[PDB]
RNA sequence: CUUUAAAUCCUUUAACGAGGAUCCAUUGGAGGGCAAGUCUGGUGCCAGCAGCCGCGGUAAUUCCAGCUCCAAUAGCGUAUAUUAAAGUUGCUGCAGUUAAAAAGCUCGUAGUUGGAUCU
C-alpha cells in the first residue's frame, strides 16, 4: 500500500469484520456495520455519538455474529460486565 | 500413529484461524513448537501463548490474532543451503513482500531472513503467512 | 450483410465457424 | 436521463457519493448501471469474450438461444464480467454488458520486488475457481507482461494488471468457466489480508447514515 | 498417499520406473516390439518398388475412391500400400519403378478418410512427385 | 582435429504462437516505425532486450551486497548507459526491468541517421547507411543494425568519398552529364 | 596482383554496369483451431481436399483454377526421432465412491516412518 518513496498506491482501504479482523471483501453483501448508540451516564439518553461494529456475513451465516457484537459490546461497557 | 507433533500443532491453528476462533488449544507441546510459536508471535501473526504444564507433555493454548492466513508444516525436514533459499520462498510464500519460512539451524530455530542474516542454512521446518 | 442476423441464423450450418468469425469482427476486434 | 429506483443511485445521482471507492468500503450492492457508468464513465472498455448458442429441447425441434460473455473495465484498477442469455445476440450482448458493469469489482495491485512508482503486478498469489478450472495469478517482475492465455490476458489487461504470471488446470477450454476463475481470482486481490492491512480499520459514515437527511428530505 | 520420507528415494525412482511402464508412448518407444513391426524400420523415408496401383474406398462417412499404389520396400522386402497424395498423381506412376515413400504424418496412424494407410509417395523415378504435378519436371524417358 | 572454432549462436527466438493480431501489429507497428526489413529483426532486438533482463533478474535475486552482483549489475548497468538506452540518473537494476525495446531500435545507426537530419526517411536513412555514404567517427560504416554508442553519437557524419559529403559525382550524374 | 607457399575469397582503386530499375522472391495458405474472399469459372460424394473437426451428392467460404488477400522471407513446406506444451508419469505436482482405478480379509519379515524430555 505504500511505496519505497511513502505515498500510498492502494484504490481503498477495505473494512475489517470487527470480530474476525479478516477483511470484508466489496461484494460480501451479508456484511453489516451496525451502529449502537451510546447514553448519557445520568440521563441514559442519545447523546449523538455510537459505536460501530462490522460483521463479515459468514460470521452471520454461521450463527456467531449475534454472539460477536455482544462481546463488542461488552469489551466497550456498552453492555454491563455481568 | 501421532508423529511430527509440530505437524498436528500448526494443523490445528490453521483449521482454528480458517473457523474464526480466538484461542487454540494445542497438544502435545514440544520444544520445536514452543520455538515455531515464538518465531511467529515476533512477527505479529499468532500473540501471546500459555504453556499449560501437566506432568507428561504440555498443552499451550494459543491466541489468535486473526492476522494469520496459512501455517504449514514441510515433512520431511529438507536439509537447505543457502543457495537453495530462495527456490523456497518462491515455492512457499505468496510473495516477496510477506511470508515466512521457518528453518531450523544450528544457530537456532528462526525465519528464512535472519537464517540469510546470520549467514546460515539449515532444515525446513514449516512456513507462515 | 449484418453480422448479428448471420450468426442468428446459420450459425449451426457449414458456415457457422465463419459467420462467427465474422461476428466477433462486428462486435470486439476478434 | 436516469430516475434512481434505489436510495444508492439517488445518492449516487445527486452527488454526494465522491468515489465508487465508498460503495466498495461499504460492500453495498449496484443495482442500477448508471452508477457505473457516472463514476467510471468513458473510461470503461468492454468487449466480447464469446457467443455460445444454447439450445433447449422441445416437441417441436431446439430452442436456441445466445449466452454473451462480455468483460469490461477501465485499464487502471477495476474490471467486471457479465453474462447474459437471451433470445437474440444483441439483447444478450446489452444485458451482459449491464451485468458487467453492474459485477465490476476494485482490484489491488502490488509490487513484485523493490516498491518503485505505481504498483504493476498482483500483491500476491490469487486463485480463482469455477467449475473444475482453477486460475492462479503469480505476481510478476515489471516489464514481464501478462503470461497467461488470451481470455485471462483479457481480463487482466482489463484490469489494469500491468504484468502477471498464470497458472490454469482443468477444463479452461469452456470460456466462461476460465472468464469466471480468472474474475473470482482478480476479485480475490483485495480480499486478502497482507501485514500491510492489519492496520486497525477506521470506521466512517455510511452513505445511508451520513446523508440520511438528505434521503428524507425529498 | 505417497511416501514422503528423506529415504525413500529408492522407492520413489522403481515406482516411477514401473508406472512409466503404463505410458502408451513410453511403452511404444522404448519396448522395441512397435520398432521390429515398423516397415520402415525405424526410419523416416524409404524406396520401394511399385507392385501394383489400388483405390481403396474412403471411410463410411464420405465417399471417394484413395489412388494408392502397393509398394515392396528394398531395405527389408515388406509390402506396403502408400497414398499418391495429388490428382492425377496415379497417372506419373508406373507398375515396377522406385518410388520414395515417407509417412503420412501421424506417426503409424492411419490419417484421414484413407483406412489402413500409413504411407505417402513422395517421389517417383527419383524425381519428386509435386515437380512432376507442377510441370516443373517431366517423366524421365 | 582441426584450427577451426564452432562457436555460434542463434540471435533470436521465433514466437511460440504464430499468428495473433496483437503482437503482429504490434510487430508491423515497430517495422514500419524503425523501418526494419523483417519480423526477424524485432525479434532479435526482442531477444537481445530479454537475455538483458534474465541477467538483470538474476542479480536482483542476489544478496544486495554481493560482490558478484555488485561487479556485474555495475557492468551491466555501465553497457546499458554507454548505447544510451539507460539514463545515467536511473543507474540501477530496478530500472533495466523497465526497458522496452523501442529504447534499443533508437539506438541503431538507421535511427541515428534519419534523427540527425542526414536522411529523408528511415527508409532512406537505411538505403543511405548500405550504399556506403555514411561514415561514423573516421570509419565507413554498412550495417544499418549499428548500435551507436554515446561518444560515438556526434560523430556520424556524411563520409569523404560519398557525393553527399565527398564531392566525386556519383555513376548516374557523371554519365547524365557526359551526354551533354 | 593487396592477400597467399604460385594462388582464388574478403578488403582497396579504377573502367563499364538500373526505369516494366525484365538486374522481374519464393514457399505454404485464405471455414475453424490460425493471419487471410459464403468473389468468379469448372467439377457434382466424382476428381480430390482434409494433421483434427469437417468440405465435395449442378447457387463448394475447403477440390481444380483466375483474381485478390496474409504468414515467414533467401527462405518456406513435408516425413521421422526428440523436448516443452504433459499437473496426460505428478519430487515439486496427478489420480483411485460413480469417469481407468483400494488387494476379499487379517497377520506378518525386510523397507519406510516414529511421542515429551538434557542450559
Amino acid at each position: 500500500m505504500q511505496n519505497d518513496a511513502g505515498e500510498f498506491v492502494d484504490l481503498y482501504v477495505p473494512r475489517k469484520c470487527s470480530a474476525s479482523n479478516r477483511i470484508i471483501g466489496a461484494k460480501d453483501h451479508a456484511s453489516i456495520q451496525m451502529n449502537v448508540a451510546e447514553v448519557d451516564k445520568v440521563t441514559g439518553r442519545f447523546n449523538g455519538q455510537f459505536k460501530t461494529y462490522a460483521i463479515c456475513g459468514a460470521i452471520r451465516r454461521m450463527g456467531e455474529s449475534d454472539d460477536s457484537i455482544l462481546r463488542l459490546a461488552k469489551a466497550d461497557g456498552i453492555v454491563s460486565k455481568n | 500413529v501421532r508423529m511430527n507433533v509440530l505437524a498436528d500443532a500448526l494443523k490445528s491453528i490453521n483449521n482454528a484461524e480458517k473457523r474464526g476462533k480466538r484461542q487454540v488449544l494445542i497438544r502435545p507441546c514440544s520444544k520445536v513448537i514452543v520455538r515455531f510459536l515464538t518465531v511467529m508471535m515476533k512477527h505479529g501473526y499468532i500473540g501471546e501463548f500459555e504453556i499449560i504444564d501437566d506432568h507428561r507433555a504440555g498443552k499451550i493454548v494459543v491466541n489468535l490474532t486473526g492476522r494469520l492466513n496459512k501455517c504449514g508444516v514441510i515433512s520431511p525436514r529438507f536439509d537447505v543451503q543457502l543457495k537453495d533459499l530462495e527456490k523456497w520462498q518462491n515455492n512457499l510464500l505468496p510473495s516477496r513482500q510477506f511470508g515466512f519460512i521457518v528453518l531450523t539451524t544450528s544457530a537456532g530455530i528462526m525465519d528464512h531472513e535472519e537464517a540469510r542474516r546470520k549467514h546460515t542454512g539449515g532444515k525446513i521446518l514449516g512456513f507462515f503467512f | 450483410t449484418d453480422p448479428i442476423d448471420d450468426f442468428q441464423v446459420n450459425w449451426n450450418t457449414k458456415h457457422g465457424s465463419g459467420v462467427t468469425r465474422e461476428l466477433m469482427r462486428e462486435l470486439n476486434g476478434g | 436521463e436516469w430516475m434512481p429506483v434505489t436510495k444508492l443511485g439517488r445518492l449516487v445521482k445527486d452527488m454526494k457519493i465522491k468515489s465508487l471507492e465508498e460503495i466498495y468500503l461499504f460492500s453495498l450492492p449496484i443495482k442500477e448501471s448508471e452508477i457505473i457508468d457516472f463514476f467510471l464513465g468513458a473510461s470503461l472498455k468492454d468487449e466480447v469474450l464469446k457467443i455460445m448458442p444454447v439450445q433447449k429441447q422441445t416437441r417441436a425441434g431446439q430452442r436456441t438461444r445466445f449466452k454473451a460473455f462480455v468483460a469490461i473495465g477501465d485499464y487502471n484498477g477495476h474490471v467486471g464480467l457479465g453474462v447474459k442469455c437471451s433470445k437474440e445476440v444483441a439483447t444478450a450482448i446489452r444485458g451482459a454488458i449491464i451485468l458487467a458493469k453492474l459485477s465490476i469489482v476494485p482490484v489491488r495491485r502490488g509490487y513484485w520486488g523493490n516498491k518503485i512508482g505505481k504498483p504493476h503486478t498482483v500483491p500476491c498469489k490469487v486463485t480463482g475457481r469455477c467449475g473444475s478450472v482453477l486460475v492462479r495469478l503469480i505476481p510478476a517482475p515489471r516489464g514481464t507482461g501478462i503470461v497467461s492465455a488470451p481470455v485471462p490476458k483479457k481480463l487482466l489487461m482489463m484490469a489494469g494488471i500491468d504484468d502477471c504470471y498464470t497458472s490454469a488446470r482443468g477444463c479452461t477450454a469452456t470460456l466462461g468457466n476460465f472468464a469466471k476463475a480468472t474474475f473470482d481470482a482478480i476479485s480475490k486481490t483485495y480480499s486478502y489480508l497482507t501485514p500491510d492491512l492489519w492496520k486497525e480499520t477506521v470506521f466512517t459514515k455510511s452513505p445511508y447514515q451520513e446523508f440520511t437527511d438528505h434521503l428524507v428530505k425529498t | 498417499g505417497k511416501c514422503r520420507g528423506l529415504r525413500t528415494a529408492r522407492k520413489l525412482r522403481s515406482h516411477r520406473r514401473d508406472q512409466k511402464w503404463h505410458d502408451k508412448q513410453y511403452k511404444k518407444a522404448h519396448l522395441g516390439t512397435a520398432l521390429k513391426a515398423n516397415p520402415f524400420g525405424g526410419a523416416s523415408h524409404a524406396k520401394g518398388i511399385v507392385l501394383e496401383k489400388v483405390g481403396v474406398e474412403a471411410k463410411q462417412p464420405n465417399s471417394a475412391i484413395r489412388k494408392c499404389v502397393r509398394v515392396q520396400l528394398i531395405k527389408n522386402g515388406k509390402k506396403i500400400t502408400a497414398f499418391v497424395p495429388n490428382d492425377g498423381c496415379l497417372n506419373f506412376i508406373e507398375e515396377n519403378d522406385e518410388v520414395l515413400v515417407a509417412g503420412f504424418g501421424r506417426k503409424g496412424h492411419a490419417v484421414g478418410d484413407i483406412p489402413g494407410v500409413r504411407f505417402k509417395v513422395v517421389k517417383v523415378a527419383n524425381v519428386s512427385l509435386l515437380a512432376l504435378y507442377k510441370g516443373k519436371k517431366e517423366r524421365p524417358r | 582435429p582441426v584450427a577451426r572454432s564452432w562457436v555460434c549462436r542463434k540471435t533470436y527466438v521465433t514466437p511460440r504462437r504464430p499468428f495473433e493480431k496483437s503482437r503482429l501489429d504490434q510487430e508491423l507497428k515497430l517495422i514500419g516505425e524503425y523501418g526494419l526489413r523483417n519480423k526477424r529483426e524485432v525479434w532479435r532486438v526482442k531477444f537481445t532486450l530479454a537475455k538483458i533482463r534474465k541477467a538483470a533478474r538474476e542479480l536482483l535475486t542476489l544478496d544486495e551486497k554481493d560482490p558478484r552482483r555488485l561487479f556485474e549489475g555495475n557492468a551491466l548497468l555501465r553497457r546499458l548507459v554507454r548505447i544510451g538506452v539507460l539514463d545515467e540518473g536511473k543507474m540501477k537494476l530496478d530500472y533495466i526491468l523497465g526497458l522496452k525495446i523501442e529504447d534499443f531500435l533508437e539506438r541503431r545507426l538507421q535511427t541515428q541517421v534519419f534523427k540527425l537530419g542526414l536522411a529523408k526517411s528511415i527508409h532512406h536513412a537505411r538505403v543511405l547507411i548500405r550504399q556506403r555514404h555514411i561514415r561514423v567517427r573516421k570509419q565507413v560504416v554498412n550495417i544499418p543494425s549499428f548500435i551507436v554508442r554515446l561518444d560515438s553519437q556526434k560523430h556520424i557524419d556524411f563520409s569523404l568519398r560519398s557525393p553527399y559529403g565527398g564531392g566525386r559525382p556519383g555513376r548516374v550524374k557523371r554519365k547524365n552529364a557526359k551526354k551533354g
